DNA sequence: AAGCAGTAGAGCATGC
DNA sequence: GCATGCTCTACTGCTTCGATATCG
């Protein structure tokens, strides 16, 4: 209509009068118009952009959702959002902001320029911790635009972008663990696309790999082998029946299984009673407010237009409040039968005909989507199916590619396991012996690396794997890297017997490390130490000077001997002075080299907490652990490995809450990683159940502690002594670094105990 | 979450842009009392507790070490009102 | 508003053309602008020191915004001014300060105008308080800045648009331009005849130094005409007698404030004593008359507070020796009642017909007691220039009461010959000057403001104020010329 | 002791 | 006998001014 003009002048006539004497209701007005009329905020956008700095409450959404209408015919909107303080207006904890925020973000992607776009993305990838699924499906939403944008589109990008791609496929790899059944839905069904990982299953398992990254290997292989078994449900022996025929002639009717969490199981019930782009999961089937009171023309829906409207505005409260009654009295129903209905709510994936014999008739469908829905639930299940899956696919390589593209398929799988194996932190049981499973079946791996492989079955207690590997590759000029690993592996289950017929001097190693070895089998660690060191400090080799590994191989066997004895002092010592080069150590450069981290850092934390434990007051460990709390890799590493270590040193500065926080947390790292080493590693287990007992003496600590009762009397000590006195380890079969985690956590808690109490010393 | 939130806190402290930092230092506050209200898994709780009273970072030495300043008046405001 | 503050942006173009002034007897433009800047901080530290300000160097090759643009230097946010505000300026002063500006700042640079017209935008959103008046003086001598372009002038012109849109009003403050300024290549339509230096940069080196106050009502009254017909007022006052401000006790090692604290105690046992348990006395001989502290308060309330009026009075009574209070002016406040102004307009051009005048009782606050008050209407004075000098209202004038008189003793009327009256009208005519409102300044205050200029800038020695109440005895002596000899000749007997 | 801007929450309407 | 916003009242901070007590 002409009447456009003469009235869009006149509405800003009005806002211009509004935005001088009332920004506060020039924004409110500017926000209800433009909710509807986006091009009148195009004359007013330097105005609102003026006044976007000055409020700080539901003003400042409102000046963004003004700005969000208007991205797309904005011209620069960088350099202004740059200078309005955009980076800390998205981390103001509001999620409405943030929304509209990220909203502006992705809306204006399209015109950044890398170097700008990298400024942008490092405030944008902090929402995977967010607790909105509304933030963290937006934060998705345009990493994935960056990873569909930023695959390289020319010969060379700069730095920029290739290290704009890495960060959003850091994050969008990180976003397959979120913790929202439909985000994860999301993210999957973008990485299963076509165009991301192939469809081709030989490149597909190729392309498997590159989607690590080292916080999901807990998940890594239920992950791995769901996007394998995509590919079998687009094939068409997929629906097909898997025998055709059945053993006799029945007919079969059609069984419905009653799954609801209600009658979960038999026993719960006394006898009779009175009755006589895509979210879509393959595996689990196939599945403001305006102020305007106008914001269907049928045949029954207008009969509800015969209302009325009691005048007893009284009555109507006390309804009110009698009706906030019964929804009190039913939340508490309902925050208990939905804790309940979250452990017993079973999804089933078969069919279930039944008839007079057993129908052998079951789909493909029926036998993978079950070994799936275990895999994704079980680790050993995965490891087993990724292993099958693996070494079938390589088999069934053999027909299609000749020799001059196996080999570089191998070679790219061999960098691929090195990489695995060397960026590992979490050194998951089922993830290293899966990797190192495989790579034992085929001769192109078995030369994966001696020294990651060792590192990554000690730290797992994974032993036997990484012993058949090492001796499959000494299989097939002495390859004395491979027989030291070998031995260190050895030497860690015991296994003196086979160690013996190792350090012949046939392959090169000295005289020195057989006698400590001989030494040590005998248990005899001063003698063993006493010349370990003694190695590790001479020059004058008079056939070679030694090689590398076997100078390792002496350092952490001495090590290993100063722990086993007490000698704290030693082992500190011994750990301590070969990270540093001056006489004042410096000891977070522990964190670099990453042989310095399965190397010395066990002895460390367990050599300075001893001496802490037993007198000395030296602060130097609570300086590096708050240190080393500050890095987002750090803190996992050790809160994931020692956690005891730091429930004992947050016991000794009287912080009893943190020592709750990381003993419950040892207590949930115990039965994680142990219910994921395979049933027949034993000895594996019975040294991963060695360490239980001490843990739950520092929770039985915490708990007498806490109590005040317990301080009043001497009787519940008393009977805490009579409790102590009675439990130990059994002699002859748990060794000594048991009994000594025993015997000094319990006198410091005495002592502890003692100092808070108020003939008690001669008890204790 | 917590203590970066807390570190970072302390950072805003001893920066150069007062009333600058001061902003920051009060998103920083309500982002994190709004964690520790929220929670409810005593494990954690602990966590929360011992490193909101934390004595090199925390609630506590932050208003200390914030008290010979106004413009973080707003900050101390916004902490002893999460404390009660 | 009212507690809106006044911003300014002080924008100096150090580019490359006020570092080589044509004389080396004379002053080069840089020096002329860092002069001026260093004037009105000193002027605004005192007058009205809640103002923000702030300076930009733009044509510099270091820059330090927060877009960080390209050479645009900011070396003061908006903020109150300070005596480390002017001490950090003092370093380019002089033929010295270009040479101590040129190793940290930068010279000569290409530059955009939209882009320091952006960063004075910046520096105005970036303010968290309210301002009244936004304000950029711009120091240039170039007129037609990016003459070789024409995207940046159209740049330009529409950014200023943009500042003029938000409330902001640049004002260019041109320097010499060997070759006059054109005003018109760039500067008529970027800001709301060939020239030489200003006429604002002359009268901006004049250093006031004199407090302003903003327009408050000190009272908000009603005036009452029996008991039913109130209207409202507000009682301004035109005349305050300006006090120097009181000093803060200060710790000497630190220089910090103490926080004073008093407190009553009783020398009996030496314990803390609260405001119930005392009393109020007066010992009069002997007898000692206790009331409370409720009870000394009662004694003065007599009115309610605003205007009672009680009738109406010519103005050869009021005279014109009867002075006890500086006047206030009472005004009409048409909010708190409707129809106020209505009323207070037809009493006024009422009682401006004739010389008549309304009386009351004034009682200011709550429990104070009543004055007669006389309030004189008074019409308004303006010129073509919308400049008015008497504001339209009445004066409330004070009168005394029987005890603020005092008597005089008795004194003989020795009245003068003729010939006497006729030669010291002479010498009246001889002196006479124009007495303007104005022309006067108070020099212990003046002398206050000098003296904490030289203290806190720690400059060399105290500038002494020119004093201005002093009489000038040469010049009068030679005005009168050879005429009080004679005078007192003839009215003095020879003698003495 | 009162003007004057700024805000926070108390008290209340309302909900069909 | 509850839950959710909305209005608007009452308070604070800052600043000026005036009345009172005190000191060279
Ligand atoms: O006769 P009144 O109207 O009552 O006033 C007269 C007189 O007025 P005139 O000038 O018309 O004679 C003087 O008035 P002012 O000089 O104050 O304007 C006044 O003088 P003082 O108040 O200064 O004393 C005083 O006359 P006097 O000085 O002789 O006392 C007074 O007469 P009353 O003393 O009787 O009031």
């Amino acid at each position: 209509n002409i009447l456009e003009e003469s009235l869009c002048e006149l509405v800003a006539k009005q806002l211009k009068q509004h935005q001088n004497t009332m920004e506060d209701k020039f924004i409110v007005c500017l926000n209800k118009v433009t909710k509807s009329f986006p091009p009148l905020a195009d004359r007013f956008m330097n105005a609102v952009f003026f006044l976007l700095p000055k409020f700080h409450g539901v003003l400042k959404t409102l000046c963004l959702e003004v700005v969000l209408c208007r991205v797309e015919g904005m011209t620069e909107l960088y350099f202004q959002l740059k200078s309005k303080d955009f980076v800390q207006v998205m981390r103001h904890r509001d999620d409405e902001r943030q929304k509209v925020c990220l909203d502006i973000i992705y809306k204006m992607m399209p015109k950044l320029k890398p170097v700008e776009l990298r400024e942008l993305l490092n405030p944008v990838v902090e929402f995977v911790s967010h607790p909105s699924t509304t933030c963290r499906e937006q934060m998705y939403n345009i990493l994935m635009w960056i990873h569909d944008n930023y695959r390289d589109p020319e010969s060379e990008t700069d730095n920029d972008s290739q290290e704009i791609f890495k960060l959003a496929k850091d994050v969008l790899i990180q976003g397959l663990i979120d913790e929202n059944p439909g985000l994860q839905l999301i993210i999957r069904n973008f990485w299963s696309h076509e165009t991301r990982l192939p469809s081709n299953t030989l490149d597909r398992l190729l392309a498997l790999n590159s989607l690590y990254s080292p916080k999901i290997e807990v998940h890594f292989l239920s992950l791995a082998t769901n996007f394998l078994l995509e590919m079998t449900s687009m094939s068409p022996d997929y629906p097909n029946p898997m025998f055709e025929h059945p053993l006799s002639e029945c007919e079969f009717q059609e069984y419905t299984i009653d799954s609801d969490w209600r009658f979960r199981s038999t026993v719960l019930t006394p006898m009779f009673v009175e009755t006589q782009r895509s979210s879509f999961d393959w595996l689990t089937g196939s599945s403001s407010d305006s102020l305007l009171f106008a914001h269907a023309a049928g045949r029954t829906d207008l009969l509800r237009l015969r209302r009325r409207f009691m005048r007893d505005q009284e009555k109507l409260s006390l309804m009110y409040a009698r009706k906030g009654v019964a929804e009190q009295k039913r939340e508490k129903e309902i925050k208990s039968e939905l804790k309940m209905k979250q452990d017993a709510q079973v999804v089933l994936y078969r069919s279930y005909r039944h008839g007079d014999l057993p129908d052998i008739q079951i789909k493909h469908s029926s036998l993978i989507t079950p070994l799936q829905a275990v895999a994704q639930r079980d680790p050993i299940i995965a490891k087993q199916l990724f292993s099958s899956l693996f070494s079938g696919i390589l088999k069934e390589m053999d027909k299609f590619k000749t020799l001059s593209e196996k080999n570089n398929i191998t070679q790219k799988l061999l960098q691929d396991f090195n990489r695995f194996l060397n960026t590992t932190f979490s050194f998951f049981p089922p993830f290293v012996s899966c990797i190192q499973d495989i790579s034992c079946q085929h001769a192109a791996l078995l030369s994966l690396d001696p020294a990651a492989v060792s590192a990554g079955c000690l730290a797992s207690l994974q032993q036997p794997v990484g012993i058949r590997l090492l001796e499959e590759a000494l299989l097939r000029p002495p390859d004395v890297l491979r027989w030291v690993e070998l031995a260190k592996l050895y030497r860690s289950i015991g296994e003196y017997d086979v160690l013996r017929g190792i350090f012949t001097s046939e392959i090169g190693t000295k005289q020195i490390t057989q006698s400590a070895l001989l030494a040590e089998a005998r248990s005899d660690y001063s003698e063993a130490a006493k010349q370990y060191d003694e190695a590790l400090n001479k020059q004058d080799w008079v056939d070679g000077e030694p090689t590398e590994a076997e100078k390792d191989f002496w350092e952490l066997a001495s090590l290993d001997c100063y722990n086993h004895l007490a000698e704290w002092k030693s082992l500190e010592y011994c750990s301590t002075a070969s990270i540093d080069s001056e006489n004042p150590p410096d000891l977070n450069k522990i964190w670099s080299e990453p042989f310095y981290q399965e190397t010395y850092l066990p002895y460390m934390i367990r050599s300075k907490l001893k001496l802490l434990l037993q007198g000395e007051a030296d602060q130097s460990l609570l300086t590096f652990i708050d240190k080393a709390m500050h890095g987002e890799l750090q803190k996992a590493i050790l809160e994931l490995h020692y956690s005891q270590e730091l429930s004992l040193l947050y016991l000794l500065q009287d912080d009893v809450d943190r020592a709750k926080y990381y003993i419950q947390n040892g207590i949930q790292s115990f039965m994680q990683n142990y219910s994921s080493i395979d049933v027949l590693l034993h000895q594996s287990r019975l040294t991963k159940l060695q360490s239980v007992q001490a843990l739950t003496e520092i929770q039985e600590f915490i708990s007498f502690i806490s109590k005040q009762g317990n301080l009043s009397s001497q009787v519940p000590l008393k009977r805490l002594l009579n409790t102590w006195t009675n439990r130990y380890p059994d002699a002859k079969m748990d060794p000594m670094n048991i009994w000594d985690d025993i015997i000094t956590n319990r006198c410091f808690f005495l002592s502890k105990i003692e100092e808070k109490l108020t003939d008690i010393s001669s008890l204790i | 979450g917590v203590r970066c939130s807390l570190l970072r806190l302390q950072e805003t402290l001893s920066a150069a842009d007062r009333c600058g930092a001061a902003l920051a230092g009060h998103q920083l506050i309500r982002g994190l009392g709004q964690e520790c209200v929220l929670s409810s898994s005593p494990a954690v709780l602990a966590l929360q507790t011992s490193l909101v009273f934390s004595r090199d970072f925390g609630l506590l030495v932050f208003v200390r070490k914030s008290l010979n300043s106004i413009e973080f008046r707003e900050c101390r405001e916004e902490i002893l009102k999460f404390l009660c | 508003k009212y507690s809106g503050r006044d911003s300014l942006i002080f924008l100096v173009d150090a580019s490359k053309a006020m570092f080589e002034s044509q004389s080396e007897d004379e002053l080069t433009p840089f020096d002329m602008s860092i002069q001026c800047i260093q004037s009105v901080y000193i002027s605004k530290i005192i007058s009205s020191d809640r103002d923000l300000l702030a300076v930009v160097f733009y044509g510099t090759e270091k820059d330090k915004n927060s877009v960080n643009f390209k050479n645009i230097y900011v070396l003061q946010e908006l903020d109150n001014p300070g005596a480390k505000r002017i001490l950090e300026l003092d370093q380019f002063k002089g033929q010295q300060g270009q040479k101590r500006f040129q190793d940290m700042m930068g010279h000569g640079s290409d530059y955009s105008l939209s882009e320091v017209l952006w960063v004075c935008a910046n520096l105005f959103s970036d303010v968290q308080f309210k301002m009244s008046h936004k304000r950029i003086m711009l120091f240039t001598n170039e007129d037609n800045p990016h003459g070789n372009d024409s995207a940046k002038a159209s740049r330009a012109r529409t950014k200023a648009g943009d500042l003029r849109d938000t409330g902001i009003f640049l004002d260019l403050m041109h320097l010499k331009k060997p070759g006059g300024f054109d005003i018109s290549l760039f500067y008529r339509d970027i800001i709301s005849v060939h020239f030489e230096e200003s006429s604002k940069l002359e009268d901006l080196l004049r250093k006031v130094r004199a407090k302003e106050t903003r327009k408050r009502a000190l009272s908000r009254l009603k005036l009452k005409l029996n008991k039913d017909i109130v209207i409202s007022v507000g009682i301004y006052n035109l005349v305050q007698k300006a006090l120097k401000p009181p000093p803060i006790k200060l710790y000497r090692e630190t220089n910090e404030p103490v926080k004073t604290k008093t407190r009553t105690f009783n020398t009996s046992t030496g314990g803390l004593l609260l405001p119930s348990d005392t009393k109020r006395s007066q010992i009069y001989g002997s007898r000692q008359i206790i009331l409370e502290k409720e009870e000394t308060e009662e004694l003065k309330r007599f009115d309610d507070p605003g205007l009672m009026l009680m009738g109406f009075k010519p103005l050869v009574l009021l005279k014109k020796h009867h002075y006890l209070r500086p006047s206030l002016f009472v005004y009409p406040e048409e909010s708190l009642v409707i129809g106020s102004s209505t009323l207070f307009s037809a009493l006024l051009i009422k009682c401006l017909e004739k010389e008549v005048a309304a009386l009351c009782r004034y009682t200011p606050r709550r429990n104070i007691p009543p004055y007669f008050v006389a309030l004189v209407p008074q019409e308004e004075e303006l010129d073509d220039q919308k400049i008015q000098v008497t504001p339209p209202g009445f004066q409330l004038v004070f009168l005394p009461f029987a005890d603020d008189k005092r008597k005089m003793p008795f004194t003989e009327k020795i009245m003068a010959t003729p010939e006497q009256v006729g030669k010291m009208k002479a010498i009246v005519e001889k002196l006479r000057f124009t007495y303007r409102s104005d022309s006067f300044e108070n020099p212990v205050l003046q002398q206050h403001f000098r003296n904490l200029e030289a203290l806190a800038l720690d400059l060399m020695e105290p500038e002494q104020a020119v004093d201005l109440t002093l009489p000038k005895v040469e010049a009068m002596n030679k005005r009168l010329g050879s005429l009080v000899d004679e005078f007192k000749e003839l009215v003095y007997p020879p003698d003495y």
